[PDB]
RNA sequence: CAUAGGAUAGGCAUUCGUCGAAUUCUUCUCUGCGGGAUUCCUUGU
RNA sequence: AGUGAGAACAAGAAAAACGAGUCGAACCUACUUGAUCAAAAGAGUGGGGAAACCCCGGAAUCACAUAGACUCACUUGGGACCGAGGAUUGCAAUUAUUGGUCGCGCAACGAGGAAUGUCUCGUAGGCGCAGCUCAUCAAACUGUGCCGAUUACGUCCC
């Protein structure tokens, strides 16, 4: 009787998978009934891509002392933003933001390794910066606007997964890939 | 003049606990703890001034002491801490302590 | 600017009743920006248009109240 | 039964179990049919001062502490017994306390 | 005339409490009713019984 | 189909249901019944100095002391100044750090005084507060409405 | 309030020589006016039998009638004496409560009460300086 | 089966100033001394 | 504005005095009262030398399908400034000791230039609570718990 969780009993982990295999190991879609875990995914280098994709979107809004530790928060904020995307989409939300996450970070980037040389970005870094672009900019979107934070979450997760540029990520995603194609 | 609703002469008349009736919380409780504490001096050579003839100037260090309608009209020279501020007790500085009128310091001006 | 009314007109509230059951993903903000109404009278109008059945309620919390169609 | 309790409290932990189960190994030869020895939590006592007696440098404190041990015997003897326990000349700074309950 | 030490004969204040040591009358540790002055307990924590452990 | 029994289990009480069920049916029987004796402070006043605005519910004291009726079923015995903790507030100074507020005991006292004289509340053999008989068989039957969805 | 704007709704309501924006709520335009506040416009609204869903251009001409009497007389309507602004007002003795354009007004006369007699009080005032036990070196800044 | 009412375990139903009696216990609690961790084991540098 | 669930460290009364060699009172506290009517009080009555009473320590963040008000505004954000009652600490409150009540809120402030500080896991940050200063007063410090992450696990660029 081992009942295989959904999300919030409602939305399944069974047919998630990456159009991006280069980032596979580093998108998790282990199954969790609640975001919220309590583990320590910090004490090792790389554990912590382990750890399951929706509770990192939870982790990445408890941002700017108003939220710092406001875990069971972001929970409840995420719940109505999954079911939000459910309803733009019409699709599986879970497969919405796996898809946003693939596509929301820069593959190229430019610093000086010695000029401005274009360097590679790791696919570790590339599911870090997807998370952190998406809860950034939807957080800025409604810091003083009639939106919801749940709305304007889910309208960030629904046009990168779309790949549109009218949301956040995708118009610093795009800046970044042709400044590092000028700076090769 | 008028002082919560009375001239100086119902002023003058009205008992000691009526007149702590009248007046505000801080010098009522002034008075309460002066109920059997042996009255300054100050009371008493203000008048002992008032009955010649503005009478003469008693001095004084008592700041902490609430004007009551027998201390008006005296002058009273108050002690701000080096020298003697000569002050006439108007009618409408009833209920405020001694230490109102003279200031212990200049105003600063750059 | 951003001046929203306070009340429904008769005009508006017709809006309500006609448009709003149309829309997929109906929120009292999304009321607030598209008929310019305050969001504590979309609240409340959308509140109006589930006990006639005319939208759903997908999703509730105490703040957040995240309403849909009805597709019969 | 009269139902004492000594109070064992000491300063030292060394000297607390010495007198403790000294105390105890004489009340088993009389067969007393005490209640064992049960250690009451150790309350520790903290002042935090600085160090200065000056007022400059980094401001650096050091915490002292002092812990007092404590244990409590219940022995139904009778009170010129209890005496007979208690009698021995025991280590510098242990106090014990004879109390009847009820 | 005997107004000689009146303020100091009412002992509501920081100065009726002194050092029990080292006679002084500033920053004195009064947490368990201990009444000795701040520089004056740190030569004495250790007959008092005190001992720094952490 | 959501309500029926569980397996074997026939009755309820309190903590068998929600919280907040059981105190807003509470407050919606005293109002309809009548026999409240609510004050006319009520009215007036604050819960509290620590809150900062009247309590804007016309139904308030009918919450509280249903409140206060489900916090003398857990704990007996306690006194006006137990439930001042249970009600109090983190009030706002303006510049300085907040600091938690203890309720005014004196609504307290008039929600315990309401509910002796209904009855269901006695004063306790030697600490404060105590349920009576009949106030057991009040907030149990009323625990097994909401659970069945009777609330009036 | 799932209900109908009225045709003589006014945004700008005029009461007690003030005007208050009347696409607020009730109570929280109604303290608009001087020497209303939150905590009293809910005892206004209270006493006048207005429901306070309600917006305050809404309020009819016999309705704002009724409200500024209450807060130009309010011991009529058994509002306590401990909840008014003016309780024992020296140089008359009378509890009062004061209105907008009184407010300032009498403002000015204890300003100036304290300026007549040389109190202390009066003489920070003349000065523009800090009237309270704060400090004034690091923080006036005017 | 809330005014509009979703999601979520199930031999002997359950609840406790009830200021009940009893009669068996150390699971949690307290704590004086003591175990336990050592690169110990494993397979690349 | 309600309502729920619910921490740890801790503190606590007195002398060769004044009273009945023994006991009292100073200290913290529950509980009742005040209450046929605001807080803040003021009073009774218990208990506690502190694992024994406070205490089933009802902290605050948080939580809530609360069918609660506001709806993007210098606004129900913010609470500086000061006006008027009142009550407690003290031998004394004026150059408000502090609390509480109603006003004021038309005082800037809409996320901050050049610069700059701390931090690698139960951590940062947030949140309160004790103790210490203390008759009265914490935006302090010393402690303690609660909620709980981002990033790196590198390098000698400064
Ligand atoms: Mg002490
Ligand atoms: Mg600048």
């Amino acid at each position: 009787s081992s009942k295989t969780p959904k999300l919030f009993n409602k939305w399944s982990f069974e047919g998630l998978e990456t159009s991006e295999l280069a980032l596979r190991d580093h998108i998790s879609t282990t199954a969790a009934y609640v975001p919220h875990t309590s583990g320590r995914w910090q004490k090792r280098r790389f554990h912590k891509a382990r750890m399951p994709i929706v509770e990192r979107l939870a982790n990445g809004l408890m941002f700017k002392g108003r939220g710092n530790g406001r875990k069971l928060q972001a929970a409840r904020l995420l719940k109505h933003t999954l079911e939000i995307i459910h309803l733009l989409t019409d699709e599986n939300p879970l497969q919405v933001v796996v898809d946003a996450v693939s596509k929301g970070a820069p593959r190229e980037d430019s610093t000086r390794v010695g000029r401005r040389q274009a360097v590679d970005v790791s696919p570790m870094r590339r599911v870090n910066e997807a998370i952190y672009q998406m809860c950034k900019g939807a957080r800025e979107a409604a810091f003083r606007n009639l939106k919801s934070m749940p709305e304007c979450l889910a309208d960030e997760i629904v046009n990168a997964s779309k790949g549109s540029s009218n949301s956040y990520a995708i118009k610093k995603k795009d800046e970044v890939e042709r400044v590092a194609k000028a700076n090769r | 003049f008028t002082y919560r609703g009375l001239e100086i002469d119902p002023l003058l008349a009205l008992s000691e606990e009526e007149f702590r009736a009248l007046v505000h919380a801080r010098a009522r409780r002034n008075m309460n703890r002066h109920v059997d504490r042996r009255p300054p001096v100050l009371l008493k050579r203000l008048r002992e001034a008032k009955k010649h003839v503005k009478p003469k100037a008693v001095k004084t260090h008592l700041r902490d002491v609430v004007i009551t309608p027998e201390m008006v009209g005296s002058v009273v020279a108050i002690y701000n801490g080096h020298q003697f501020n000569a002050v006439e007790i108007k009618g409408e500085m009833i209920g405020h302590y001694l230490g109102e009128f003279s200031m212990s310091y200049r105003p600063v001006l750059h | 600017a951003l001046q929203n009314a306070v009340m429904f007109d008769k005009e508006t509230y017709d809006k309500l009743r006609s448009e709003v059951p149309k829309y997929k993903l109906i929120t009292p903000s999304i009321i607030s920006d598209r008929l310019k109404i305050a969001v504590s009278i979309a609240a409340a109008g959308l509140k109006q248009l589930c006990r006639e059945k005319l939208i759903r309620l997908v999703s509730c919390s105490s703040k957040t109240r995240v309403y849909t169609r009805i597709v019969q | 039964g009269q139902t004492v309790r000594l109070t064992i409290t000491s300063r030292n932990a060394k000297a607390v179990e010495s007198v403790t189960s000294q105390l105890l190994m004489r009340a088993r030869d009389e067969k007393v049919t005490i209640h064992g020895p049960v250690r009451l939590p150790t309350r520790t006592l903290k002042i935090t001062t600085r160090k200065t007696p000056c007022g400059n440098g980094t401001n650096t404190w050091d915490t002292f502490e002092l812990k007092i041990y404590k244990r409590i015997i219940d022995l139904h003897a009778p009170t010129e017994q209890v005496k007979k326990i208690t009698s021995f000349t025991m280590e510098s700074g242990v106090d014990v306390s004879i109390t009847i309950l009820d | 005339l005997d107004q000689w030490r009146s303020r100091q004969k009412i002992g509501m204040g920081k100065g009726a409490r002194c050092c029990v040591i080292c006679s002084n009358q500033k920053a004195l540790i009064r947490k368990y009713e201990l009444n000795v002055c701040r520089q004056c307990f740190r030569e004495n924590a250790e007959h008092i019984g005190f001992t720094k452990l952490r | 189909n959501k309500i029926h029994r569980i397996g074997k289990r026939k009755g309820a009480s309190l903590k068998d249901v929600s919280a907040w069920r059981w105190i807003k049916t509470a407050a919606r029987h005293f109002k309809q019944e009548g026999k409240i004796f609510v004050p006319n402070c009520t009215e007036i006043m604050k819960s509290s100095h620590g809150r900062e605005r009247a309590p804007q519910n016309p139904d308030w004291y009918y919450i509280r002391c249903a409140a206060v009726l489900r916090a003398i079923y857990l704990r007996p015995g306690v006194g006006y100044g137990g439930l001042s903790k249970r009600f109090g507030n983190k009030k706002n100074y303006g510049s300085r750090p907040e600091h938690t507020v203890t309720s005014s005991t004196g609504p307290l006292h008039w929600a315990c005084k309401s509910l002796t004289k209904l009855g269901l509340v006695e004063p306790g053999a030697q600490s404060g507060q105590r349920l009576t008989r009949k106030g057991h068989k009040f907030a149990d039957s009323l625990a097994f409405q909401v659970q069945i969805r009777k609330f009036g | 309030s799932l209900t109908l704007i009225p045709d003589h709704f006014q945004h700008i309501v005029r009461l007690l020589n003030t005007n208050v924006e009347g696409k607020r709520k009730v109570p929280f335009a109604l303290r608009m006016v001087k020497g209303v506040g939150i905590r009293f416009a809910y005892l206004v609204c209270k006493k006048a039998g207005i429901d306070v869903e309600r917006r305050a251009g809404t309020l009819t001409a016999e309705e704002l009638e009724k409200i500024a009497e209450i807060i130009a007389d309010p011991a009529k309507f058994k509002i306590p004496d401990w909840f008014l602004n003016r309780q024992r007002d020296p140089k008359t003795g009378k509890t009062e409560h004061l209105s907008s354009s009184m407010v300032d007004t009498r403002l000015r006369e204890d300003l100036e009460r304290l300026k007549k007699i040389r109190a202390h009080r009066g003489v920070r005032h003349a000065y523009g300086l800090r009237v309270r036990g704060q400090h004034t070196c690091t923080t006036g800044r005017h």
